[PDB]
């Protein structure tokens, strides 16, 4: 029985109608997962001589009882995962011997509260997870006081209803301690004054509680004086909206002290709450599934410093003068919206990928207003115009265009500027290279992406002749036909080179004499009958070859070289060179 | 072996399991399906065999025999969902009923087939596999 | 330098002394320009007599001395432009039996009162533009001249235009005329002076100094009747300062079924909305600094609007609901298309703007059921998420170097069951889905070249598209061809699947084409023909071949060289043996 | 074969006619051009070879020897064109001084080549050629 996942180490009992724990298991285990069969009962022992497991999986066991004594052989183990088991009795002490043991899960568990809950000898504990159970009170056991290491806590799903001064007494006594809660999916309606006061929280979620704005509103009111570091907040396409939802809402977190916010899905929205005053003093701002439609008007004063729009629904994109901003991100946008100026001086990041976005004019300084952008990710959108080579943006280290579809790039040098770019991808963006001095500029350039695209008479030109520091260089999927003589003569610190996926007819010996640093070489799924003699032979650092899916011509004395190469090779070529018509491995081929 | 069925203006819908994977889930919509435009429910019953914190579907749909290529549907994207049931884990219950709302393109007239795979993300284990059977007029 | 043979010779910049005796006497055009004549001999060619174009643009001439243009008894054009031959004596015209066109700029003349074309019955156009002309005055003799309908009279020195002047035109509102009065530095128009008068168009560009005269001189073109009337200026030409919309007022005394604005050195959006432009038929910019184009009055009767190569930020709103036709093209932006409610719209353009479109196609978008014409070629990222719905009057549609995104992930076109015309070419489309076309049932013309499929086959996507006449399949790198591909397609006139990248052609493809007039398969990499394939291609005029690797030994190359040398007069190009070059047609299999 | 030069504080332009087509023009910039950034005007005397209607552009340019794919600048689109001259015909005198302006992108350094054939989309023969030579510091 049992499946064989990583032999004497891990293995996937998971759903193997089983009586109980089959000692017909490696001793050397390390991660079993039982899940899914009617064990029923835990009898002591049971995990006894599988003495080093990591990672035990006991979820959907139909479990009644921990017969204490159960866990006694594990030392080290960390993870115990225990969900929808219907364990009544955690008889004191039931976590016996899982010494090592940081992560604990028992969700679903039938369980009325912590109180009940004998984990206080575990100080190896660091997540705890209660989810989905018959709580109601936001209180933390004295215990904690023993469990060090514990740094995050979920009691998603319960039924706290109300939150006192004394569900939180034992933050005050220990405000040198880091934790983390999670009160999504709790009905509250009740938070008393004061219950907030000198609290520590490092992420306080509060998702899907609230049945409607005065509750929220006033629950709200009374969590003043909390310093908090992430405060995440919105509710649940398929759960309880409120019906209504406006700004005043979030009164008093003018009193409660956040450094990141994070708003999520709401049913109604309103494009003011962004712009609430009592958000000004956040270091980063923060959205996802909301239904904002415009971004104009932020105050300039507001100290955010990264902003994060994501999966929203913007109709116009943002109008954002914020001069202490260092990173944006706009992504997954429902809209197709067209790129407008901006000016953040402080930014150094912006990903706007994902959003059928379109840019005309790209790219120069006028459109940013920083000289300290490193990182500009304008993947999978519609058509970026180059009109401009980053005069002004010479900073630059991370250029992403892939899936996009860029327009004039091979009218004028268009990162001519970009002498510090370290990784361009342009992958699969609809250019054809018709011009040699595509890449002048690029002299830093290390990652060079650029499959899915084409060249000039099929043919691979000169455009790499001064990228010298180039270490990747993807030609995947480019229709190549052939390559210019000189062509990467230059490329000394060149480690993977993809030419795979084209339409080469011959290869020249002339490209791979100075390929001194090179380790990777694909040239799988071309249309090569041949190789001429000797070609890899001065490829010195080489580790792995592809070769496949070429239609090789497996006549003596023809296919000689390259049959004794792989051969003596064997261990780097990946996949499996074959013969045009008997199919039989070149490797396999002996001429007289 | 349907599990289900529901008749309506212009459509026919119906599921069984997929013959490789017959993992146990339930489920209905509320109306049944107006092709020409539908607001509603969906009601999903069932406990998974993995998280659901990257949950996503691949739909492989066949108007007529006419294969569409393979088409993928994310629910989940493991950060800030929308869904309650994104925080489910393996072996949890899952009850709950996701609302959706489309108005209508003019889709070609006859038998329509998409097979379901629901699949978790972070393992990209199957969850669970439906075969749907639509007919359209 | 003879183009066509004995019927039309090329004698530019010959230094020729003159007209050669040489060249036959059939020829039918002739261009001794940029020669040295300075005098048009006296019966100078008598000899070509079979000739409709002359041409002696900058021959240096100086003279028309007597009866030079005979016989001369069919010559329809004739341009002496950039001569200095200054006076036109009552001897110069000498029977044009046939002239329509006569072409005198840049030739000195200083007026047409005493410029010599009085019984040439047959003119239709006069040019004088480039002239020394002081006077607008339209001359009495041309009351002899009914079939004159246009006048150059531009970069003259004309300021003035006076009652008497257009007093002809009074007392012919039967003659149908066209005046350019472009780059004239007009500055006083005599009130009443338009009054009772007509013009078909009128061209007044580049005719203002300042802004006040322009509007004092439009002033009094009141009581005009035009049909099309031409206003703006040059961007090489000094221009007014300001433009304010006001300077128009008193085109609402001038009655215009066609405007047409150009450049303006100075532009308000708000000069196109003027309240003077409301009965207007059709309205025109070309070459302005508009930028945006809003709030246009529901009043207006315009039911034409063309926008070119001017510079909106933003997508024209409009409710204007009697226009039939929008063009917008060549816009300076990219702009990405919004929404609009144009309930008479049958014919819009939208080419050549970068242009976005989320969510093509669909009524909501544009608020009219009579759309037969939609053209958004050479525009940005068109997202297909509608198919139509609403817009099934359409017959011809056109995406061409567009960006077609999501069009392989449903039937896109499906409503279009009166379409006739579907351009999709270099839309770079990668065909995956073999119902893409469903629905184009009508469909004669499909034009998809530059495209590609999935395993670079090409599929079964013609099954139900069956009243195609014409299918372009070039450079869409294709490798094989699925089984019964064409089989439906019984009315198909032309097939191009050039430039490609087959290695094999299946006959039973081509068998069954009965109908089939030009078949291109130049440019694969065809080595060789099953024996038959081209036999039931009854109705063939045209086949290309050439751009093959053709193997030309015998047996092999039997069928082909036979068929394509007894074919020789259909083959187009020459398909030519691998190796030697020799021409297919040529060999002969022993 | 100078048939005219400048230099500014970025460039060094001048030009020549093409070996093959020597036709006549006489063409300057006042300023001279700076690469970085210029307004001023184009002087152009001359007569055209051909009317003017459809006056193009074929620009082949060329960085250090790199050559640029060809390059095309419609001037005259022969319908409400922004110039006087468009109207000009074979043979008639042109004199005109034509404003431009632009700002810089960034050139690499070195030697410059770029002949403009100019073309009349009419007929479609060439109306004249320079052969330009640029040299940026
Ligand atoms: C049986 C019936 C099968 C279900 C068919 C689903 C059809 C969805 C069609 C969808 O392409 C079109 C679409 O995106 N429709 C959206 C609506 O969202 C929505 O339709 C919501 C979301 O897109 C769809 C969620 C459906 C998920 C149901 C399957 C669950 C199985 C889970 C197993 C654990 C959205 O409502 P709103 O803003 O309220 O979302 C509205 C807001 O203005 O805009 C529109
Ligand atoms: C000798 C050296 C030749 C010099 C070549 C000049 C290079 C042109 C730069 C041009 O790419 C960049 C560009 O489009 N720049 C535009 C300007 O247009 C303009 O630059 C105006 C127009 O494009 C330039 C036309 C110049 C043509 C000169 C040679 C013609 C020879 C003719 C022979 C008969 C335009 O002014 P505006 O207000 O004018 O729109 C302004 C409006 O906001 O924005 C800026
Ligand atoms: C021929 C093969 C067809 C295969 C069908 C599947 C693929 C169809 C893809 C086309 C639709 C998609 O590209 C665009 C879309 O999604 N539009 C929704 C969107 O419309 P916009 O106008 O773009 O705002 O948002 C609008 C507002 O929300 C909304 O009105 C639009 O909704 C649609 O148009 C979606 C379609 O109508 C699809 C309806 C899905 C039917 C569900 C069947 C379920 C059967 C059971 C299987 C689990
Ligand atoms: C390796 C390089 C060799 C190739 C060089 C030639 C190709 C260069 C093309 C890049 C620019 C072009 O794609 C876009 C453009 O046109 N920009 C003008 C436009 O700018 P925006 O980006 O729209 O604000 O509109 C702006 C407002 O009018 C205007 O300012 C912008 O100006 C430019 O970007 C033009 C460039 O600076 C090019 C300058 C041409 C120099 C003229 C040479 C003189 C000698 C002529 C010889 C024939
Ligand atoms: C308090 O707790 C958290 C969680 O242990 C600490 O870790 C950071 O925050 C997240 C949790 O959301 C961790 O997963 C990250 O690895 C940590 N940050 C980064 C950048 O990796 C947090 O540091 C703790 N706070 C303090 C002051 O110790
Ligand atoms: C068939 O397709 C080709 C390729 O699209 C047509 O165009 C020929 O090749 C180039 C590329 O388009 C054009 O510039 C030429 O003008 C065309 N060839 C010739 C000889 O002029 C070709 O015209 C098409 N032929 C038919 C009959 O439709
Ligand atoms: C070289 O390029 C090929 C093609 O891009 C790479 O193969 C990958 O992409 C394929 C596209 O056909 C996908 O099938 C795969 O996701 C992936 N290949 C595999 C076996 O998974 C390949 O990774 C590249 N080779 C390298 C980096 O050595
Ligand atoms: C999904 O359901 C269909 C319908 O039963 C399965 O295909 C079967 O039905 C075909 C016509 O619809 C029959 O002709 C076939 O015999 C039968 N399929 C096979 C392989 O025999 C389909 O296989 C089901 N889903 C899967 C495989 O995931
Ligand atoms: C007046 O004469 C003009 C010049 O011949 C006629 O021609 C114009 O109008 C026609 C259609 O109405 C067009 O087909 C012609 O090409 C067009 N020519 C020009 C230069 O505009 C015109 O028809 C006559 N007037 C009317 C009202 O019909
Ligand atoms: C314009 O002039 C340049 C030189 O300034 C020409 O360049 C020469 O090209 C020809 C090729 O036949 C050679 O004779 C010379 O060696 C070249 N000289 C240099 C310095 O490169 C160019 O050919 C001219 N324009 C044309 C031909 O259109
Ligand atoms: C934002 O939090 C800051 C954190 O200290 C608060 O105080 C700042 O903003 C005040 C608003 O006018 C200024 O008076 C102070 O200069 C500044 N004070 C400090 C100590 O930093 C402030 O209460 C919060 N602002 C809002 C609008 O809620
Ligand atoms: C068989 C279970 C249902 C699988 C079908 C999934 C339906 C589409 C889900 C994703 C659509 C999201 C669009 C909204 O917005
Ligand atoms: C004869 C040598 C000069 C030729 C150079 C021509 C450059 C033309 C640029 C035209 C750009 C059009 C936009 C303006 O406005
Ligand atoms: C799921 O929700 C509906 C709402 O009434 C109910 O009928 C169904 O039985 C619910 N829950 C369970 C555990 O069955
Ligand atoms: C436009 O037409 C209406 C109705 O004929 C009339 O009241 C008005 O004078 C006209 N305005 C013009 C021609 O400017
Ligand atoms: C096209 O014809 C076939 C065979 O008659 C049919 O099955 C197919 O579904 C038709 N096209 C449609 C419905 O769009
Ligand atoms: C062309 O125009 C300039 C501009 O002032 C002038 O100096 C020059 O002499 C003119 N040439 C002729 C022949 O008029
Ligand atoms: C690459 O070109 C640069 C800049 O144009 C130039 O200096 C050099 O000749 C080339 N690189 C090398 C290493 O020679
Ligand atoms: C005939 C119905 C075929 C099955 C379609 C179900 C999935 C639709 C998802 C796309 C619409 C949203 O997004
Ligand atoms: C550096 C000189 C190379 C030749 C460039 C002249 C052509 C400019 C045309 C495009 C500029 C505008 O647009």
């Amino acid at each position: 029985p049992c499946i064989e996942v990583v032999p004497n180490i891990t293995y996937q009992c998971m759903d193997q109608k089983l009586s109980k724990v089959p000692d017909d298991i490696p001793s050397s285990t390390k991660n079993i997962d039982l899940s899914f069969n009617p064990l029923k009962i835990l009898k002591s022992y049971s995990f006894s001589n599988f003495s080093e497991l990591q990672w035990l999986d006991l979820s959907r066991c139909e479990i009644e009882t921990i017969e204490d004594k159960a866990w006694h052989g594990l030392h080290h183990l960390s993870n115990l995962i225990l969900t929808g088991n219907p364990i009544q009795s955690f008889s004191p002490g039931s976590f016996s011997g899982l010494t090592s043991l940081e992560n604990l899960v028992a969700v679903e568990t039938k369980l009325a509260s912590l109180e009940s809950f004998p984990i206080g000898q575990l100080i190896t504990l660091k997540k705890l997870n209660v989810a989905h159970n018959f709580i109601h009170s936001c209180k933390l056991p004295a215990y904690f006081s023993n469990l060090t290491n514990l740094v995050h806590v979920d009691l998603s799903y319960n039924y706290i209803q109300t939150i006192t001064v004394n569900d939180l007494q034992f933050l005050r006594e220990n405000p040198q301690v880091n934790l983390s809660l999670d009160m999504s999916l709790n009905p509250i309606d009740f938070i008393q004054d004061q219950a907030f006061q000198g609290i520590k929280l490092h992420e306080l979620t509060l998702r899907g509680n609230f049945n409607s704005s005065n509750i929220m509103k006033t629950c709200l009111q009374n969590l003043a004086g909390l310093h908090v570091h992430r405060l995440i907040l919105g509710e649940f396409k398929d759960e309880r909206n409120l019906e209504i939802f406006e700004p005043s809402i979030m009164e008093g977190l003018c009193d409660v002290t956040i450094d990141e916010f994070r708003l999520t899905y709401t049913n109604d929205f309103s494009d003011d709450i962004v712009k609430f005053h009592c958000l000004a003093n956040v270091s980063a701002m923060s959205l996802a599934g909301v239904s904002i439609k415009y971004l104009e008007d932020v105050p300039k004063h507001f100290k955010w410093q990264s902003l994060s729009i994501i999966r929203c629904q913007l109709k116009q994109f943002p109008t954002l003068d914020l001069p202490f901003l260092k990173s944006l991100t706009l992504t997954m946008n429902k809209g197709s919206i067209s790129f407008k100026k901006v000016a953040l001086p402080s930014l150094s990041y912006l990903d706007l990928s994902r959003n059928a976005l379109s840019f005309s004019g790209c790219c120069s300084y006028s459109d940013l207003g920083t000289n300290s952008l490193r990182h500009l990710d304008l993947s999978f959108n519609g058509a970026i115009i180059m009109s401009a080579n980053f005069m002004g943006l010479e900073e630059l280290q991370h250029l992403d265009f892939q899936h996009s579809t860029l327009k004039r790039v091979t009218e004028f040098s268009a990162f001519l500027s970009l002498e510090k770019l370290l990784y361009l991808d342009i992958s699969y963006t609809n250019t054809k290279i018709d011009f040699d001095g595509i890449f002048l500029g690029l002299t830093s350039l290390n990652t060079l992406k650029m499959a899915g695209n084409s060249f000039k008479d099929n043919t691979l030109s000169n455009v790499f002749a001064n990228t010298t520091n180039l270490t990747f260089l993807d030609l995947s999927k480019c229709q190549l036909e052939q390559i210019s003589w000189g062509v990467f003569d230059t490329l000394h610190r060149l480690q993977l080179l993809n030419m795979s996926h084209n339409n080469l007819l011959f290869l020249d010996s002339s490209h791979y004499n100075q390929l001194y640093s090179l380790k990777e070489l694909a040239l799988d799924t071309n249309q090569l009958k041949s190789v001429p003699d000797g070609i890899f032979d001065r490829l010195t650092s080489l580790q792995k070859i592809w070769l496949h899916t070429n239609p090789w011509d497996c006549s003596c004395p023809r296919i000689d070289y390259l049959s004794r190469w792989l051969n003596k090779n064997s261990q780097k070529e990946q996949g499996s060179a074959k013969c045009s018509g008997s199919g039989k491995p070149v490797r396999s081929i002996i001429c007289p | 072996k349907q599990q289900w069925f529901c008749n309506s203006s212009d459509a026919i819908i119906s599921y069984s399991y997929c013959d490789h994977l017959k993992f146990p889930i339930s489920i209905s919509s509320e109306p049944c399906i107006r092709l020409r435009g539908t607001n509603g429910f969906v009601h999903v019953e069932f406990i998974p065999r993995g998280n659901l914190k990257y949950l996503y579907f691949n739909l492989f749909i066949s108007v007529n025999s006419i294969e569409l290529p393979k088409r993928k549907e994310v629910l989940c994207h493991g950060h800030d969902d929308d869904y309650s049931f994104c925080r489910a884990l393996k072996g949890e219950t899952v009850n709950t009923s996701i609302p959706f709302s489309f108005e209508g393109i003019l889709f070609p007239k006859g038998h329509y087939r998409c097979v379901a795979e629901a699949i978790a993300g972070d393992t990209e284990e199957k969850l669970f596999c439906l075969n749907f059977t639509i007919i359209h007029r």
